[PDB]
Order: C-alpha cells, then structure tokens, then sequence
C-alpha cells in the first residue's frame, strides 16, 4: 500500500495529469515536455501523488481523496534523501502567496521562510502575474 | 525445352518473379508431351505460384511420361486435398501407402483419406491393421501418435454407431480398452459421457460430467451438461441445491455462483445471489464486474435490471471516498455502465464523472466516458477523451488500439494512422500502413476502409454543394481528386481482407502432410472444416457487406452514363503514406483502377461474394444482400428466392420483406429492363405464395400509391424497411420527397449516434 | 461471466486479434495453425458467455468467436521442436485483457496449460521468458505459479530488454487443478469424491 516508483517518460502523462489536476494554471505544458528528479506515489496501481525536483521542490501534489493517509509526506522524504545523496544541504521551493493551507501544515517539516512576497515569479497559463513565497530547509 | 523450364524455377527462387513466369510460359508453348524431370520442375513451379489445378497435371504428367520418383504420390496427395479433390487424393494415398508401408504416417494418411470419402469402415480397418502390426513395438516417442490414432479410431466408430445402442455399447468398450494408451483424457472423458447419454445411462454420464468439472471447474459447459444427466433440467428447487453443493467444492469458480442467476424466479432469493456475485467484485474493484453480469441484462433484463440497481446503489450509499476509495470508484464505474446499457445517458455521465474527477488516473474511466460520448454523437470529442487516456501511458498497446479506433471512427485517419505507427515496425518506411497489412491486422484495415467510405461521401457532398455556385474552380479540382482518392482507398482497403483469408486457405497446404507425420488426424479434420468456413467469418463478411455499397453504387451510377500535371508531387509524396504493399508488388496505390472499372458487379463477385456464397449455409445466409446482388445482375428468379427464403424465417410482418417485394414486384412490369421470361416466372411465383399480401394486380396501375400501402401495411416506424425503398427510388419511384420526410420523422426513437449517421450518410 | 475451455482452430483468428491488441510479438495465422494442429490439447482460451434464461446472432467484431462469445484471453502452449533432451513444454504466448484483471484468468489459463502439458505430452518442465520491466508478470509466473527464475538473458527481446528465463518442473500430482480451488485453508477442505449423490 502507498508505493512509489519513477516516471520513465513513458507514463509522463501520468505526472502531467497530477500536476495539471492539483493547482494547474502555473503548470506549463512545455515544462514536463523536456524532462526526457521525478517520482510518483502509487496506491494499489492508482497513481495518487507526484513530485518533480531540480538541483529544489519544483512540484509536490497528491490526489485530494488520498491525502492525509501519510501519502504526500512520503514524497517529501524521497526529496530529502535525494538531497542528502547529492552532497548538498539546500532543499527549497517556490509557492504562491495565496497558498496558506499548503504552508502551515506543509511547513511542519523544517522549511523556514526567506522573507516576504516576491512579486510575479512566474506567469501561469493565462499569462498574468502571480505573487510567490520562498521557503527552504537544510540537510 | 527442359532448359527454358528450370531457368524459371531457379529464376523464381531468387526473387525475380517477372521473368520467372515469363520463361516458364515459353517452355509450355514449346511442348504440347515433355520429359518427366521437366514435368516435375513445372509441377514444383505451379505449386509455388499457388496454381494447384495445373500443378496436379504437371505432376500427373510427370508420372504419365515415365517417372520413378514415388514422392509424386505424396506431392499429388497434398495438392489434391487442397483443392477438395479427395476422391483423387485417396488414389494417391493408396499408391504412396503401398510404396512406403514402414511409415505409420502413410497409414494415418490413407485412413483419413478413406474417412472423408465415406469409407468409414476401410478407415477403421486401415488403422486397426497397423495397430495389430505394431503390437508391443510402440516406443515412448511414438506414444503420442498412438494415443491420437486410437482416439481417432474411436471418433470414426462413434460417428458410425449413430444412435444404435447395440453398437454404441461396442464403441464404449473400445474407449475403455484404449484408455491406458490415450493421453487426451479430456477428450476421452468428453466422449465417454456422450455415449452414456446416447446409451441412456444418465447415472453413468453424471459421474463423468462430475469428473470433467473437477478437472476444470471454470468450464460452464460441463456444469449444465451435468444437469441434463441428473434430469433436474427444469427444477430450480433442485438446481439451487445442486450448485449450492458445488459452491463448496469450487467456491472460487463462477459457474456455481452465476448459473443460479439464469433460472431463479423468487425476487428475495434471486436478489440474494445477485448480491453475492457482484458485491464481492465491487469490494475488490474488478473492472469487469458489469461486463460479467451484462448477459443477464440482455436475456432477462426485466427481472434483473432493477434488482441490481438497488443492490449497487445501496452499496455505494454507504461508501466513503477517502476511507474506501477503491470500492467507491469501481462502483460508480459499474453504475455508469448500468445506466449506459439502459440508455439513461444523463445518469451514465453522472456516475462516470465522479469516478473520473475522484480518480482521473485510471484509463478505464476514460474509455467509458468516451464510450458515452460516441453514443451521444460526439465522435471528435470521444476521440479526444481517449487520447487523454492514452497520454497516461504510451506503452499500453490496448489503449492505443482503442484510441486508433476512435480516431478512425471520427474520420481522423491522419491521427489514427500515426497513433498506430507507435507500435508498428516501420523501418525503411514512413508510417505503419505496410506493417499493419503484413501482420494481417484486419481490425485496423476494416475500420480504416469504413472511415474512407465515410470521408468519400462527405467530400462528395462538398463537391455537389459547392459546384452549385478563379480559385473556386481549382479548389474544385482538389476536391474532385479527394473524392476519387478516398473512394479508391476505401475499396483498396476492403479488398485487403479477401487477400488475408485466401492466405488462410493457402496456409493449410503444408498440413496435409505435416498433420500426418505429427500424428494429429483429429485436429487435421477440424482444419478442413475451418478452411470451408474462412469466407464466412465475421471480418470477411463485414468487408464484403461494406464493400457492396461501393460496387452496387458503381453499377447503379453506370446506368445513366457514370501546366497540366504539375501537382503529382502532391500525389507522388502522398502515395508514400498510403502504400499498403511493397512497390515491387502493387502499382495501383490509390485504387484508381478499382473505382474506374467497367464490370463492377463481376469485380465484387470474384473478390468477395463468390467465395462467401459458395461456403455460407442457409442458417446464416444474408438474404437482403442476395436480393440486392442478383437484382443488379438480372437473376430475378434468385431475387424472389432470397425474398422467399427471407420470408420462410422473418415473418411477412417485417418492413424489410415488404420493401423487397415492392421493389421486386415493380420489376415484373413490361417497361423494366429485365428478361421477359424471368418477369413471367417471378410474377407467377408472386401470385403462388404472396397473392394475399400485396395488390399484385395494381403494379400496372400507374396511379396506385405504394407508399400509402406500405404506411398502412408496415407502418411508418420500420426504419430499415423505409430505407430499403429509398435505396431503389430511381427504379421504384413512389414519392421520394414524401419518403425522405417520413424516414426523418421515424428517427426520433433512435439514439443521436444512429440518427446522425442515417442523416449524414444513408440520406 | 468468463468461460475457460480448450482452444480449437476456430479460435485462432480471434486469438491473432487478441495478440495484435495486447502483445508486442505478433505472429502470422500460419503460426497459430502450426501450434493448434501440432499440440491440439495444450492451448486454452478465456471467453465470455451468454447462457439462455432470447437468442442472438454474431456481431461483426474482430473479438467474437460465436454469438454471445467474446475472447478475453488465451495461452498458446507448445512442446519443444528445436533439435536432444527430455520432453519439455514452452509457453509461446499469453495474453489477458486489461479490463479482465483481478479475476484469476491468467492464473486459471496457465494451470490448465501446465496440467495438460504434463498429462498429454509427459513434459518434465515448461520454460518461458518474461520482460524484466513487467513486474506483474514476475508475480504471476514465479510467485503464484511456483515458477523459478534461472538466468537473466540480458537483451533477449528485439527491443533490447533483458528477459527472465524461468522454468518449472511438472509433476501431475502437484499440478492437479483440484489442488487450488480454495484460499483460506484449519478449515474443512470439502471437495468432490465422484461417488456420493449430489441430490
Ligand atoms: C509551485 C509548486 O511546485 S507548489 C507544489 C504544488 N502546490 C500545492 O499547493 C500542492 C497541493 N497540495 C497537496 O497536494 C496536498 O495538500 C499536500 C501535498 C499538502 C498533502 O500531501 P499528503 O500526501 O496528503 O501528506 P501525507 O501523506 O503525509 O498525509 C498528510 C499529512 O501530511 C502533513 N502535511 C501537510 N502538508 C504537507 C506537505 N507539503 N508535505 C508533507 N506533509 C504535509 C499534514 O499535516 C498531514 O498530517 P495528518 O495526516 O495528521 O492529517
Ligand atoms: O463488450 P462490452 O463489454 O459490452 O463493450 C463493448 C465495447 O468494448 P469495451 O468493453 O472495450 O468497452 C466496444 O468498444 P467501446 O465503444 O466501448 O470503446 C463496443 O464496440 P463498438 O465499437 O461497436 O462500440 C460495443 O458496443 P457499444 O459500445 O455500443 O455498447 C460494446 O458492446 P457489444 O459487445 O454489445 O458489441
Ligand atoms: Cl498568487
Ligand atoms: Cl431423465
Ligand atoms: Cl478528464
Ligand atoms: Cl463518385
Ligand atoms: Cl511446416
Ligand atoms: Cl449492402
Ligand atoms: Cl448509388
Ligand atoms: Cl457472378
Ligand atoms: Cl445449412
Ligand atoms: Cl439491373
Ligand atoms: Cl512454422
Ligand atoms: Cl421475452
Ligand atoms: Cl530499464
Ligand atoms: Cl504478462
Ligand atoms: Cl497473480
Ligand atoms: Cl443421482
Ligand atoms: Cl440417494
């Protein structure tokens, strides 16, 4: 139950679906059409959560009907070990400023704030500006 | 002259088919009476070019001109069996059998030849004679062949005993004598239980039917066969106890859990087992839950549709989409199919949407959503829903094919061809059309041919409705070509199917000798029956029936008369993407010569119909296709025949029958272009058995309104019968404008998919 | 429901279609004939059923073996032909539909094939090859069918993937189908004895 495998650019559409499903305006479509650190969470053959990293947490999502079953945080641990094994101690992520609920509980893991809003980090799908927030951890 | 002959052979063997046949055709003009080693060479050549009837004569002449090679008898036996000349093949078996008595295969061959010639006794004597000669000398390698030849000898005896209990006892004795040497225990047990049933010893048969079930409790056949042996065939109160007692021996197998659902008539109890078969499945989330219970929705919908609806709905009512997500999503998936089968499309979308937005990661949910959209008439949307599903996993070869199907059904042949090319072996080619023809992928070429026929009719109307009032002319020259291009490919892909099934008929050539040396005569006889049904299989008749629309039209349009070449780069480059066969084998890449034919009826006959008609049986014979074919070739005495045979079966109340009679009865007029002798015969035949059905006397009355007769005799609801008349409006004018409108008003009860296609193509 | 029976020549046309929609290795009709006419008691198929409770005719679908009968899976079995050892079988090809997972179709088809391979042809063992990437196949043959992994056969398929050469010795007593009719044990293992009356 709640297993994790890789993407393998055969089922990249899986990942692109989970990123386009949960919080998708920002999620560009040329983004995942380059990649071929990726990892997806499976719930008895059901893809449920995804993770895209850069070396930074570039995306971490889980299906709303399979959250809170410890599943998103399992993807978080995979990112920490990845950092620990690339001889670096900096794991960071950019988040929208209106995203407060995916912060308080999401910052349960040591992830401290760099200091106020950044303004227009990235344009989404429409093309408008989107205030952003930066938090980071250490290995 | 033997030099001009063997050259072709040597020539043929390398690959140059052209001069290979060109050489050989002089070597036969030369003689008119050749050397045996020359007749042998050409017999080997005619066999390779699949000229069996001529190969037999060059092989028969080789011996007639003095030959020593006694293998010509086996070579003649294989070839003669291929053309169905088993009277002459028995002669060849006897001759080769005499020449090599040491090989058991030649005994089995001689026997099989006798068996099919009706000489059932000579076959048994032949096999028995070898049995007695080889007593105590069957080695371990030969034990399989010995087991087959014994079961085969029991097959002949059993078919010769018919229902004679005196003899049926002796075939039972032989079966129990050979049993220690027979390894086909399943077939021996299957045979034994049939004799016990024919012998009336139903108690003994019930013991075998129970042994068979134990050897395979997933086989529905032995379960219900056991019922007849017990006599409880019509006792639901004793069938309930039977399967209940079988539910303990085999509690994982479905026959004990499913067969009760076909006879229980008490709602309370029937609903209990219904709950026991589909609820554990929805618990495990097995996607085929509805597909396993759908037969009940077709044979006894009225008493199983609503009781399953309550069971599943109540089940889902107490489901948590957090907590129990696997059973939650797969119960919505069931309920979506439950309502889709009931044509309750609003609820059908209602239950698939939840499962999808809850779990948009299982491709099954996409196929079902795309399946409902195709029922609604949104082919291009349904195709889009499926391309989303295949984006989830590009390795799934199953979703690709389902996706390729939906793109072909939406006439998107370009997306379809290239989605399919992701799994084909292209190599030194562009797409996968030539590879799909190599692997005999009939699922693709039929769907693509039907798509081309749809695209041809769509661009045809775009030609007529734009020709009705500069570039608005060279643009006509582009569409004038697209209509000829899609019509040819539609017909060139349809003609690719008989090429496959004649290969299936040539593929049994090697088995006339191989099955004998392998010692599988019983499985070989099943191959001869299989070869005599190849042109009746669903894929062959689907291509034939669909291609008849083109051939029949080409004859019907034949009725009333139907800075120059600097664009060939458009045609020459596009011919590289539609090529089906190697360039060294096909020059009519666009079927250009198929659509410009001057004998459309004889092309359809020698490419599809003749081989089908000769093999099809009355049970499954298409009589409407028979009528429509003989009508366009003159045989009116075969049109009433099909209509009479169609009548034997479907009641004189069918609206299709009435339309066929009206069209035929109208051909019995003096102004019609038919043979007056057949006209007189068909008139007599129409009076003899259908005088109390139609006002035959009023075919001469030019003021009789037959549409009004149809209306009052068959209603305005029989869509298919109205469409048949509308097909023959040029030969039988009865108010085409009034007929068209009445067809349109009868489309209200059909689903939007069937209405759209009737309006867009059938009218 | 799903019916499971022996394969006949009248099944191979639909078998080819099933293989063309599922598996990457495709064969000509002549190859299926060479299987079903050389070893006509080894191959098994899994189909749907429509038992009488009206009637119907056959649908012009590439999957219809008979009216109301749809092919969902098959197993193409054969003895070793290649030229010097004891008798041994070989699973040439196995395919089961995606929507008919989680019903034991794959397992049921293989058990009949393994039993028929030992009883009819007296095979000492049966060999096959599995793609390493396919984890669902490794769990089927090895973990539930008691197969054993032998070699690795790096780059065995034409695409470049590494196979899983597996083999299983065949003993009629262990392959008996009546051995795997129950799951949760302990409990009473009630089975038929072919003697007492069922009524
Ligand atoms: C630009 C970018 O890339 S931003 C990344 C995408 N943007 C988003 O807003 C993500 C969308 N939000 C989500 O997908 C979910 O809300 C998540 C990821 C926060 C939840 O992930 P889950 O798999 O459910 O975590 P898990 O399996 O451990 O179970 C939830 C537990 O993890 C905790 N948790 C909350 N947020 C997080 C987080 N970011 N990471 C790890 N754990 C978290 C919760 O406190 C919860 O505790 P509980 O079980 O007592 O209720
Ligand atoms: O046999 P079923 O389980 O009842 O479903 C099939 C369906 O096959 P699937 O199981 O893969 O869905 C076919 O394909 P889809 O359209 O569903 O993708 C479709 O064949 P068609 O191409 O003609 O649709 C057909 O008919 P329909 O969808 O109209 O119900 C339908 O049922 P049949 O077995 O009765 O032909
Ligand atoms: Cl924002
Ligand atoms: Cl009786
Ligand atoms: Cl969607
Ligand atoms: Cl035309
Ligand atoms: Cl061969
Ligand atoms: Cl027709
Ligand atoms: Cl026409
Ligand atoms: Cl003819
Ligand atoms: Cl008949
Ligand atoms: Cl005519
Ligand atoms: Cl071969
Ligand atoms: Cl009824
Ligand atoms: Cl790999
Ligand atoms: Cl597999
Ligand atoms: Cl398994
Ligand atoms: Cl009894
Ligand atoms: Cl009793």
């Amino acid at each position: 139950i709640c297993t994790l495998d890789n993407v393998y650019a055969n089922n990249l559409g899986m990942l692109t679906k989970l990123a386009h499903v949960t919080v998708p305006n920002l999620y560009q479509d040329a983004f995942f059409s380059a990649l071929f650190f990726t990892q997806m969470a499976y719930y008895s053959e059901i893809p449920v959560g995804g993770l895209v990293a850069k070396l930074q947490i570039e995306f971490l999502g889980v299906l709303p009907n399979y959250r809170h079953k410890s599943i998103g945080s399992k993807l978080l641990k995979f990112a920490e070990d990845k950092c620990s094994e690339c001889h670096q101690h900096n794991v960071f992520v950019y988040l929208p400023a209106v995203d407060d609920l995916t912060k308080q509980w999401f910052i349960a893991h040591g992830f401290e704030q760099v200091g106020e809003t950044v303004n227009n980090f990235i344009k989404g799908v429409n093309g408008d500006e989107q205030d952003a927030i930066l938090l980071k951890k250490h290995i | 002259v033997d030099s001009l002959a063997l050259k072709g052979l040597d020539l043929y063997s390398v690959g140059e088919k052209d001069d290979a046949a060109s050489y050989v055709a002089n070597a036969i003009r030369k003689i008119e009476s050749a050397s045996p080693i020359c007749c042998h060479v050409l017999g080997i050549y005619m066999r390779n070019t699949k000229e069996y009837k001529e190969s037999i004569k060059w092989f028969t002449a080789a011996l007639n001109n003095g030959s020593t090679n006694k293998q010509i008898y086996r070579d003649l036996a294989t070839l003669q069996s291929q053309i169905g000349d088993f009277k002459s093949a028995l002669v060849s078996r006897k001759k080769y059998w005499e020449a090599f008595l040491g090989y058991r295969a030649n005994w089995t061959s001689l026997a099989v030849a006798q068996d099919v010639n009706g000489e059932r006794q000579q076959a048994i004597n032949t096999l028995s004679q070898f049995e007695k000669l080889a007593e105590g000398k069957i080695s371990d390698s030969e034990k399989y062949e010995h087991s087959e030849c014994l079961m085969y000898k029991n097959d002949v005896m059993y078919k010769a005993a018919s229902d004679n209990q005196d003899k049926l006892q002796n075939v039972l004795k032989h079966l129990n004598d050979i049993e220690p040497c027979v390894f086909d225990k399943f077939g021996l047990l299957e045979r034994k239980a049939t004799i016990y049933m024919k012998l009336g010893q139903l108690k003994d048969a019930s013991i075998v039917y129970r042994t068979l079930i134990k050897r395979n409790p997933d086989n529905f056949k032995y379960y219900k066969l056991l019922e007849v042996s017990l006599g409880i065939q019509g006792d639901n109160k004793l069938k309930k106890a039977l399967y209940g007692k079988l539910e303990q021996f085999y509690p994982r197998c479905e026959p004990p859990k499913f067969i009760p659902l076909t006879f229980l008539q008490d709602k309370e109890e029937l609903s209990k087992k219904l709950r026991e078969y589909v609820l554990p499945q929805l618990k495990r989330g097995v996607p085929a839950t509805f597909s396993n219970v759908k037969p009940l929705y077709q044979r006894r919908k009225s008493k199983v549709s609503p009781l399953l609806e309550k069971i599943v709905l109540d089940y889902l009512s107490g489901l948590d989409p957090t907590q129990d997500p696997i059973p939650f999503i797969w119960t919505n998936y069931y309920l979506s199919q439950h309502f889709l089968f009931l044509k309750d499309f609003p609820k059908a979308q209602e239950y698939i949407d939840a499962a999808l937005d809850h779990t948009p990661t299982l491709v099954e949910f996409y196929i079902l959503k795309a399946r409902i959209l195709k029922h609604l008439g949104l082919m291009d949307t349904a195709a889009g829903i499926l391309e989303e599903g295949r984006q989830l996993d590009l390795q799934d070869r199953f979703i690709n094919c389902k996706t390729v199907k939906y793109f072909l059904r939406a006439n998107n042949i370009d997306k379809a061809v290239e989605v399919a090319s992701l799994f084909t072996k292209n190599d030194d080619s562009v797409n996968g059309i030539k590879d799909l023809h190599l692997v005999e992928a009939s699922w693709f070429i039929v769907e693509q041919a039907e798509a081309y026929y749809r695209l041809y009719l769509d661009r045809k109307k775009k030609l007529d409705d734009l020709e009705s009032l500069e570039q608005i002319a060279n643009d006509i020259k582009e569409n004038q070509w697209l209509v000829r291009k899609y019509k040819g490919l539609a017909l060139k892909r349809f003609n690719a199917i008989p090429k496959f099934y004649k290969q299936f008929e040539d593929d049994q050539l090697d088995f006339h000798s191989y099955c004998m040396r392998k010692g599988t005569p019983r499985a070989y006889l099943e191959m001869l029956e299989w070869g005599k049904a190849l042109y009746t299989k669903p894929m062959y008749v689907r291509a034939m029936k669909e291609a008849s629309k083109l051939y029949f039209q080409m004859h019907d349009d034949r009725l009333k008369r139907k800075e120059a070449a600097a664009m060939n780069k458009r045609k020459e480059t596009e011919a590289k993407s539609v090529a089906a066969y190697p360039s060294d084998q096909d020059n009519d890449v666009f079927g250009e010569k198929l659509i410009e034919t001057s004998t459309p009826m004889e092309d359809f006959a020698t490419e599809f119909y003749n081989n089908y008609s000769m093999q099809v049986r009355e049970d499954e014979r298409d009589y409407i296709l028979d009528f429509e074919f003989n009508y366009r070739i003159g045989k009116l005495a075969l049109c009433f025949a099909s209509l009479n045979k169609f009548a034997k079966r479907f009641g004189t109340t069918s609206g299709l029958f009435g339309s066929m009679a009206i069209v035929l009865l109208h051909a019995t007029r003096n102004d019609t272009p038919f043979d007056p002798i057949l006209k007189k015969v068909v008139t007599k035949s129409l009076e003899k058995e259908y005088s109390e059905n139609f006002p035959l006397n009023e075919i001469s009355n030019n003021s009789f309104d037959w549409l009004n007769f149809y209306q009052e005799k068959f209603g305005k609801n029989d869509i298919n019968g109205l469409l048949f008349l509308y097909r023959y409006r040029d030969d039988v004018p009865i108010g085409s404008s009034n007929l068209k409108e009445m067809i349109i008003s009868s489309l209200s009860p059909l689903e939007p998919h069937s209405q759209n296609e009737i309006l867009q193509y059938y009218l | 429901p799903i019916n499971i029976r022996r394969a006949t020549i009248n099944d191979i046309i639909c078998m080819q279609n099933a293989n063309l929609h599922n598996l990457p290795e495709n064969y000509m009709m002549k190859y299926y004939m060479y299987h079903i006419l050389s070893w006509p008691e080894a191959s098994f198929v899994a189909t749907t059923t429509t038992l009488d409770c009206d009637g119907r005719t056959i649908k012009l679908d590439p999957t219809y073996l008979a009216p109301g009968e749809k092919l969902v899976g098959y197993v193409l079995v054969k003895m070793n032909d290649d030229p010097n050892e004891p008798p041994n079988g070989h699973i040439t090809s196995l395919s089961v539909m995606r929507t008919y997972r989680r019903m034991g179709i794959a397992e049921n088809l293989m058990r009949q094939a393994l039993f028929a391979l030992r009883e009819v042809h007296q095979a000492e063992y049966v060999s096959l090859h599995v793609r390493q990437s396919n984890r669902a196949a490794l769990h089927l043959y090895r973990d539930t069918l008691a197969f054993e992994v032998l070699s690795i056969e790096k780059s065995y398929y034409q695409d470049g993937e590494d196979a899983y050469a597996m083999k299983k010795v065949l003993k009629l007593e262990e392959l008996q189908i009546s051995n795997f009719t129950h799951r949760r044990l302990n409990e009473e293992k009630l089975e038929d004895d072919l003697e007492s009356d069922l009524l």
